[PDB]
């Protein structure tokens, strides 16, 4: 579903900056 | 209720300048700032999985935005909340306007924007005061 897709791949690239940032 | 004003202000700037695509408090402009920096930046590098979560949301008007609440409230129904996700979902939202003004010129961002603020402020209100609001969503981001 379209939606919730679109949450995961948020969420996944979210993750990434967040640990990217992190230091 | 000052920090939904603050917030509402300056997501609603970057989401406008970035659908016009042009630009026209300290705190304020350095958050406007970063978000210009990192959100440019997730739009860059992900342009394909943002074009393709667009297209199957496929959103017919500015006042279609129940579709995107509801994607950002299920983003956090794991528990997890970071600055990450949080840039990353303004970042869509910047995305999501410019494509409404591929569809219409005149179309008010500000039904997007609000959407957006009443999530991050209404569901993690206490979460943002304890992260410093905006001064800590601009630390973070520090380059
Ligand atoms: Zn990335
Ligand atoms: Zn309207
Ligand atoms: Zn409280």
């Amino acid at each position: 579903r379209p939606e919730i897709w679109a949450a995961q791949e948020i969420r996944r690239i979210g993750d990434e900056n967040n640990a990217y940032y992190a230091r | 209720d000052e920090l939904y004003r603050q917030s509402l202000e300056i997501i609603s700037r970057y989401l406008r300048e970035q659908a016009t695509g042009a630009k026209d408090g300290a705190t304020s402009r350095k958050a406007l700032e970063t978000l210009r920096r990192v959100g440019d930046g997730v739009q860059r590098n992900h342009e394909t999985a943002f074009q393709g979560m667009l297209r199957k949301l496929d959103i017919k008007n500015e006042d279609d935005v129940k579709s995107l609440s509801r994607v950002m409230i299920h983003v956090f129904s794991d528990g997890v909340t970071n600055w990450g996700r949080i840039v990353t979902l303004i970042s869509f939202g910047a995305f999501v306007a410019k494509h409404l003004k591929t569809i219409n010129q005149e179309s008010c961002i500000e039904p997007l924007a609000e959407s957006i603020t009443d999530v991050l402020v209404r569901t993690k209100r206490d979460w943002l005061v304890k992260q410093r609001g905006w001064d800590g969503f601009v630390e973070f981001f520090h380059v």
